[PDB]
């Protein structure tokens, strides 16, 4: 199977379901490519899989795609750990990939059925950009018949904030669009700031939309709670020391306009993943446990 | 003539090595020298006297910009002439904007009373010292400075407490304070700089001297003072600075970066190392810059003050035009 | 004149010399109104002046106009105390106002001369939006043959950051325009921050464009100095407690779009005014001395 066919497969999988996460589509593409490969050697599988990983990363420079590819390759190694034969290995690959795909499909609802308990009635919600996870947890909170105010920033590079405002008005929720430079002026009226995560670094810091870091710093200044929601597959074995240390393959192609910022774990109150509610140390624990 | 050669000797002493070690001696000598300058040199109007003073102070400051007692004493004298001329012939604020040949004896008596009041700054600081030390306190100082040693060794006449002195490496002169103060029965301790933070949790308050206080409230002190102030702020322990009034100088931190004073690297690294001294660059500054945010209080011969008020003392000591000198 | 030559004359003064601040134009217009007063009463004179204050505040409601009006009112009261007869005190009002205009016309040059020393060679300055005082200070620094870089935010509500970037690159200075959301990303490269001010409050805080506070807060997180350049006439006896306490007549009118917010004095390092280099606590003193 050729790289081009992989590219249209990925793009079609994206377009058919706009609600699907990018990493989910990437994992599905990798699983389909593994399904039709006709390889014989596990090493041949690894080389082709990683090459397709860089191909998709070139297609989409998101951190989620690279994290999903790394998780996929570690899954390949885990499956091949205790299968000397290759055919049994391949069948287990397919079945465990089906289970993995269905679980990551249910992961968003799993996060929603747990995160909504923190939304105090009458509180104020602050969000940065168009994140599907925060929209789902707000839907869950509304389903529980709770009332709350929502402020959303505009995310200057691409105005996803207005799109989220439209999607929230579609659910009859009081929402207000505010400028990206007014976060501090709004930070006094907030009660808790929930935000999605593009990716999660080793110690619990978050790779996310460029405006996240200043909002986190301002919230820490006012000692307001700061909650971040992300899925399991967004974990990654990266570790920047500051904003500069972030690899350039994630900053751009997505004077100077980086699309990505890094937030330190010291400014994060809690994380909401399908595993549960986690301290920032739990992410590092999971990454350590996964890699022996 | 004779005054000129005395001035040249003073400048050479400043350039080579400070004879009179105490800063108070520098202030007294500078004021006396200005007194003979005023009495001897001839002048008709105050303007020529002011420009002559500017020239002499420029020369003395250019001799050694590291210490600024001469400079701000000269600026105080210049303000004295300005005030006397305004009094005998006739402050920037919004109020000013909206609103609009026998002075030698007065100048001499003003300098004389300035010397008289400068004599007792240490005694006034000691007199007010007792109100900031309570029984069984823990005090930490740095380096050597006669003001704080007099402070503590007189305030211990009616109180008992513990004192920790950190040696100011490489010039381990904190040992001198330790010996002198233990010769008064204060139960002192001798410590290295590297342990400051290690013990900083168990200290009630920290009292330090200084070499020069800038307009913004930031000061220049011995090396390692900035680390001590940072540790104080981290542990939120109050920081007291014991500085007489003449150690207040109106410059600002960012001035040509001729702020520190670099001495021979022999103290830090002995010459006996040998070959490795070529590829290795060694720096031995003797002064550090402490920002005003880490300072809690200022104790002077006039009383207690906050750093945020320091600017006002600038307006009462130095005319704005004489900052450049 | 009566309510029609006021606004037209003020706009003419602003437009004929667009490089001259609103407060100076307002003070000059008040002086012109005083000249053509054609009335003989001090109480009536001050009543007409205070009415002119808000008929000018109807347009360009920035705090600088109100500060200048309050300063003019205090000046005319001060003069009255000094003298006794409206007849004679009129000419002295006129001459004092002329001298006041002459003194305040040199504020930019005085501030530039005072503040050019604070820029290092090879430094990296950070700027929020357009402010002629900052431009003059950087011109003075260039005249001192200095080398540095300048990062400027774009000031999203009205893209004036691009305007000042153009005006600065006209001077052959390496500049870089960044998003308002990128401040937290960018300042780690910045060596120090210099901003303007549209008004100085009692304690020492500033009243500036919407994004400024964020920068200041982030600056306090990064332990970087924060310098504010503003003239004397930008002082006012207003003390906001928080972001919502500043009067709403300044927030709006140049789903929730304010235009101006407040920065606490604790985040300010030094104030660079034509009165000199001051600590944040100094201003109150001066403003106290005006009313005692």
């Amino acid at each position: 199977m050729d790289d081009k066919e992989l590219i249209e497969y990925f793009k079609s999988q994206m377009k058919e379901d706009p609600d699907m996460a990018s990493a989910v589509a990437a994992i599905r593409t990798l699983l389909e490519f593994l399904k039709r490969d006709k390889g014989e050697t596990i090493q041949g599988l690894r080389a082709n899989l990683t090459s397709a990983i860089e191909t998709l990363c070139g297609v989409d420079s998101s951190v989620a795609v690279s994290s999903g590819g790394e998780l996929f390759l570690r899954f390949i190694s885990l499956a091949s750990l205790e299968y000397s034969d290759y055919s049994k290995c391949k069948k287990i690959m397919i079945e465990r990939g089906e289970l993995f795909l269905r679980r990551i499909s249910l992961s968003r609802n799993k996060i929603a059925d747990l995160c909504h308990t923190f939304i105090k009635d009458g509180a104020t919600i602050l969000t940065h950009a168009y994140s599907r996870v925060v929209l789902r947890v707000l839907e869950a909170a509304v389903a529980a018949k709770k009332r709350f105010s929502v402020y959303v920033t505009e995310s200057q590079p691409d105005l996803s904030g207005k799109k989220m405002a439209k999607a929230l008005c579609h659910l009859n929720v009081p929402v207000t669009v505010v400028l990206d430079a007014a976060v501090g002026y709004i930070m006094e009226k907030a009660d808790l700031v929930i935000v999605g995560a593009e990716g999660v670094v080793e110690n619990g810091g978050i790779i996310n939309k460029i405006g996240t870091n200043q909002m986190a710093v301002c919230a820490k200044a006012q000692n307001k709670p700061f909650y971040v929601v992300a899925e399991s597959f967004k974990f990654v074995r990266l570790f920047p020391l500051n904003q500069q240390d972030v690899p350039d393959k994630f900053k751009y192609k997505a004077e100077e306009h980086p699309w990505v910022d890094y937030t330190a774990p010291s400014l994060i109150t809690l994380l909401f993943t399908d595993l549960g509610v986690l301290t920032p140390s739990a992410v590092s624990d999971e990454l350590i446990k996964l890699y022996l | 003539s004779e005054l000129s050669e005395r001035i040249e000797s003073f400048v050479e002493t400043l350039k080579r090595g400070g004879g009179p070690r105490s800063s108070e001696e520098m202030a007294r000598e500078t004021l006396g020298l200005l007194r003979q300058i005023i009495t001897d040199h001839r002048w008709s109007n105050a303007g020529e006297l002011m420009e002559l003073i500017r020239r002499e102070g420029r020369r003395m400051t250019a001799a050694q910009p590291s210490e600024t007692t001469v400079g701000n004493m000269v600026r105080r004298v210049l303000k004295i002439i300005r005030e006397e001329y305004g009094r005998l012939h006739g402050q920037e604020s919004l109020h000013k904007l909206l609103t609009s040949a026998q002075l030698q004896s007065n100048i001499i008596e003003a300098i004389n009373e300035l010397l008289v009041e400068l004599e007792g700054t240490m005694e006034n600081i000691a007199a007010q010292a007792l109100e900031h030390i309570h029984s069984n306190e823990v005090i930490m100082t740095i380096g050597f400075s006669r003001t704080v040693e007099a402070f503590l060794k007189e305030a211990a006449r009616k109180r008992k407490f513990h004192v920790i002195v950190a040696e100011c490496a490489p010039f381990c002169q904190g040992h001198e304070m330790a010996v002198n103060l233990s010769k008064a029965g204060i139960e002192t301790t001798v410590m290295t700089d590297a342990a400051i933070f290690a013990v900083m949790s168990r200290v009630n308050k920290v009292i330090i001297g200084t070499k020069t206080i800038l307009a913004n409230g930031a000061l220049r002190a011995v090396t390692g003072t900035h680390t001590l102030a940072l540790a104080a702020k981290h542990h939120s322990t109050p920081l007291i600075v014991c500085a007489p009034m003449f150690k207040l100088s109106p410059q600002f931190p960012n001035e040509e970066d001729s702020f520190h004073k670099f001495v021979a690297p022999e103290e830090v690294l002995p010459f006996t190392e040998g070959d490795i001294l070529e590829k290795v660059s060694v720096h031995c500054p003797v002064f550090d810059y402490v920002p005003p945010e880490l300072i809690t209080l200022f104790i002077s011969n006039i009383g207690g003050n906050a750093p945020s008020y320091i600017y006002r003392l600038m307006s009462e000591l130095y005319h704005p035009d004489d900052h450049v000198l």
